[PDB]
């Protein structure tokens, strides 16, 4: 399975971004899909999941009232939205696989990265 | 302890299947039912030779093109073959009036007889 | 499975029963063996040539088909021709590809019921003599010389005379 | 060449009973059905799980 | 190896009876089927399984076994009976395989 | 259903099992709760998936196709033009319709069948140290707390230790 | 069949039902008698009924459809309506044969099924006051008059007053 | 059913030979098929013997090297070689029905012969 | 369902008369159909009725040798038969659905009637 993100964006504060995670083969999937963001010089950080039939979908604490994930089934994509950009929120975003159904601690395989800028 | 025990054949066999829940499916017997192979030659129908034109299309074996000599024996064929280098027809320019209709007449005739009319 | 007994409590095949696709393996003090069910397995091998045959009936020869001509103010029916000729050719595919794939699963289930009906056979005539363990097998209570094997493994199990 | 068959195509001859076949539309003599898939294989055993 | 009467010599109306012999190899552990082979044809079969009969044969016909030995009963003889009568077992020890009679010519008065 | 497990001896579903098709309800005096079956719950959706994915397959894209223009002297090809799109029309609806019906008889047998397994694998696990109670309930003879609970949902039930 | 209930553990029919599909035979003090049972019944004739309108909703009436007429210089348009022809003839053909041959397999499955979850209802309710003989069959361990008869036809037996 | 044997053969030492039968019906059959032998003046003979669906073959100790049985299922042909042809493999050849899968001693039903000449 | 009866007749006695009973939804049904009379300043009285798919029928004594009941299930229909007709058969004739297949006393659904005259 590869796992694709869309282009890199550069915005200015105040405003949202949306971006998108393809992945190769069938277009319904068996297994659950999370977004992880890393900032330049530390650590990953988890910002929330999706299941594949159920549709339940978790966030981190942290970016409860922010992020906004979806999913198209019919066309294998998955979205993510974050409004009321700041100036932190400038780092590399992976779209990663998880194995099961379910949204636990072991991803499998990772995307490639993809840099959104604020200023 | 005078025990019996209630199973199932397996073999050696690594041929797969496709099903609508699984693919790739390993079975121990299955059959085939596509065939992919042939010998690449052009063969005989039935013990009847087919008719190749070669250089000529019907226009020009039918008219008499003089670049066409060697077709006038030929009096039975089980099909007919042409090239897409069969160019030799009609030598004089001009039209050939309802040609595909005689291509079509002459694709349910297996012999014929020529004679001075 | 549907029936839950090939890959299921019964989770292998016997590489060592040669000359059936269903039957028993047996152990006493005069030695162990296998042994093939020929009644299932000739019930089985008729419903699927059966369904072979039914396949090979329902799709009838192709005769002689060659393409037609047409010139450079013929475009409409030429274009026709085509239509007909990729319709037909689609429809015909996914019949067939349709056909296998649904015939495929019947046939798996198939065997996976014949399985458990003789497990269940088996398992109404021992009723309180044998001991169920679990992967397929009973333990006898009392002593099961050939001739009992062979009486169990026929359907005239007596239980009144092994208590 | 010099040889017989019994369906020709404007590939090669075909030397089959098989139902189907993905050689080519066009047929002379008595042929299978074409159809433009590359594996057609029906099951008659089950399924197989060796070793154990 | 099976063994029978070479030869069988009767009237008709009356009853005859062939024996099979065999060995504990053979005869003593499976079944014994009997053939009929009328001068240029193929072979029919009269009794299998030792005492069963197939659908359009008579009840003139019959057989049994006994320990290491089987015979075939005919009752009600008459001159369409003329033929070559065979048994068969499928012997299985060292490569099982089929063996048959040696033959028995049944001859009407 | 074919197999009486859903909607039968097993009469209502759970809204408080939000996590799993499948599942266990316990009751210990720790307390109480549901939980659902990881396994039975992943082939289902693997299953399914793959199924919904092979439909999707044997449907291909649609190219451009418009229509043509005869006049008052070629009425025959007209009428023949609307024959042949009229009849693909019919064939193409008839075949998606009937696919989608009986497909979703097979995907409520499947869940059917998937309840009545886990029910089974339970049953022989206890066999003797509980009692079945019918509404597929077992109510066990000696004192199971979390360790005995999490072994029955783990396929590692240990019957002698418990007589 | 796929369950094994019919031609398998219970071998044969009753001609003195009349009046349902399946059912009970009671035998006590005061008589004999067959009885039918009106919900299973009910259930697989609203199923079959649904099944077949279905199926004749399926096919739509055809309507007009008369030849046409050319010339001794149209083969090509001749040959082509008769292809279209065929083709269509063809493909319905397999189309009604193949439904015909797949519905009557799962209508033969179905009465199996039904069958199979009439036996169990039964044994579930009885299952200690009674023994299992075999072939369908249940003999009672305690007197057993037509009002026992009757809560056992009913799904209310009660288990605790009869021990 | 009915069971067809190819033409008589006649042939001269050193060599080998091929006979076919043909059944009638469905290409797949669900009995196992057998070969017999029978000299003039003698009694039959079995050869060998094949199996409908899990293709096993069987042979007579003494013809082991010689005779090879194979089948076609889709034409519904069985085929029988036999090499090294000697001065006494002159006899009628039948091919035989066996009733089930097995290749057991109960031949049901007969074809109607071929001869096989070595000169 | 809704259920149309045929339309109005009279004739004179001695003679015999068919009346008819369509019933909407789909041609095959799943419940038992009847037929009831009722005279003019009288209660009604039930003649017979047809159950799905068993085709057996039940009449009421008095109507044993003259009434007879057929279904066509292809087309939707019932057709009810009287005949030597007498001064007496002159009445409203309904048809009457029954909630399940078996003949039973509760007929829900009625028809809306039909008058028979004999003169
Ligand atoms: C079933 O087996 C075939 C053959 O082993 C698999 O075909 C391969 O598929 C992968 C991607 O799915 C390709 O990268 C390979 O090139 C294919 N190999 C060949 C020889 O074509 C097929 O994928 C298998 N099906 C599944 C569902 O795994
Ligand atoms: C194996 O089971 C069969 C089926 O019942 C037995 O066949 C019976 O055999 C007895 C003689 O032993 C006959 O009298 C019966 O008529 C047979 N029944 C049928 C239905 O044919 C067979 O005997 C059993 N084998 C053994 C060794 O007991
Ligand atoms: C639940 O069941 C699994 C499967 O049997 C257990 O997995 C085993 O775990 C032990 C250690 O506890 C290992 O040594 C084995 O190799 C494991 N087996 C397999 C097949 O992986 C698991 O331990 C069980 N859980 C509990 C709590 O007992
Ligand atoms: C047969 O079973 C039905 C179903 O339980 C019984 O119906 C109940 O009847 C009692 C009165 O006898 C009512 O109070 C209940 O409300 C009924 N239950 C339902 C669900 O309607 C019926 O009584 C039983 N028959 C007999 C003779 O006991
Ligand atoms: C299975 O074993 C047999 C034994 O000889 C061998 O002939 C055959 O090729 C094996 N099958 C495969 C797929 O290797
Ligand atoms: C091919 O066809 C020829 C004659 O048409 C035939 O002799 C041969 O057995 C066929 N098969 C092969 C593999 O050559």
């Amino acid at each position: 399975v590869q796992l694709v993100e869309s282009g890199a964006e550069v915005k200015k504060p105040g405003s949202s971004v949306k971006v998108s995670c393809k992945a190769s083969g069938g277009p319904f999937r068996s297994y659950a899909i999370s977004w992880v963001r890393q900032a330049p010089g530390q650590g990953p950080e988890w910002m929330g999941g999706i299941i594949p039939i159920f549709g339940t979908t978790k966030y981190a604490p942290k970016f409860q009232g922010r992020v906004t994930i979806t999913a198209d089934d019919f066309a294998g994509t998955v979205y993510m939205e974050l409004s009321s950009l700041r100036s932190e929120d400038t780092a590399m975003y992976y779209c990663a696989k998880h194995m099961g159904y379910q949204v636990r601690e072991t991803m499998d395989v990772w995307g490639k990265g993809t840099t959104v800028t604020v200023s | 302890s005078d025990t019996i025990c209630i199973g199932y054949h397996a073999n050696n066999s690594t041929d797969t299947v496709d099903t609508v829940l699984e693919k790739n499916v390993t079975v121990t017997h299955s059959v085939n039912l596509l065939e992919d192979s042939h010998n690449g030659k052009l063969c005989r129908l039935k013990g009847i030779a087919p008719l190749q034109l070669g250089k000529c299309n019907i226009a020009g074996w039918i008219l008499g093109n003089p670049e066409c000599d060697s077709l006038l024996p030929a009096s039975s064929w089980s099909y007919i073959v042409e090239t897409p280098n069969s160019k030799n027809g009609i030598c004089y320019p001009g039209d050939f009036i309802d040609y595909e209709e005689l291509r079509e007449q002459l694709s349910s005739v297996s012999s014929f007889e020529r004679f001075e009319i | 499975g549907l029936f839950g007994a090939i890959a299921g409590f019964i989770e292998g095949g016997w590489t060592g029963m040669i000359d059936g696709w269903y039957g028993y393996h047996h152990q006493n003090e005069q030695g162990s063996g296998y042994a093939a069910d020929q009644k299932s397995t000739q019930n089985a091998i008729n419903g699927i040539t059966n369904k072979v045959n039914s396949v090979i009936e329902k799709m009838n020869t192709q005769f002689t088909a060659v393409g037609k001509e047409f010139n450079n103010l013929e475009k409409r029916m030429e274009n026709l021709n085509k239509k007909v000729d990729d319709g037909f050719l689609d429809i015909w595919t996914y019949n067939a590809e349709l056909l296998v794939l649904l015939e495929n699963e019947r046939t798996l289930d198939f065997h996976d019921s014949n399985v458990k009906n003789l497990y269940e056979k088996v398992k109404i005539q021992l009723k309180n003599n044998a001991k169920e363990i679990g992967n397929g097998c009973f333990e006898f209570y009392h002593k099961c010389d050939n001739e009992c094997m062979e009486s169990v493994r026929n359907g005239t199990y007596d239980y009144p005379k092994y208590s | 060449h010099e040889c017989n068959t019994k369906c020709q195509t404007p590939q090669g001859a075909i030397n089959s009973s098989l139902p189907f076949q993905n050689i080519h539309p066009v047929t002379i003599g008595e042929c299978p059905k074409y159809v433009k898939s590359a594996k057609l294989r029906m099951v008659t055993g089950l399924r197989n799980i060796p070793s154990i | 190896v099976l063994t029978q009467p070479p030869s069988v010599s009767a009237a008709p109306g009356q009853k005859v009876t062939i024996s099979c012999s065999g060995s504990s190899s053979n005869i003593g552990n499976d079944y014994v089927s009997w053939y009929q082979q009328l001068p240029g044809t193929a072979p029919k079969l009269l009794i299998y399984d030792n005492n069963k009969r197939p659908s359009g044969i008579p009840d003139r016909f019959s057989g049994s076994k006994s320990g290491t030995s089987a015979t075939l009963g005919i009752t009600g003889l008459q001159t369409g009976d003329e033929a070559n009568y065979y048994c068969a077992t499928w012997d299985r020890r060292p490569t099982a395989y089929v063996v048959f009679g040696g033959g028995t010519k049944l001859t009407v008065l």
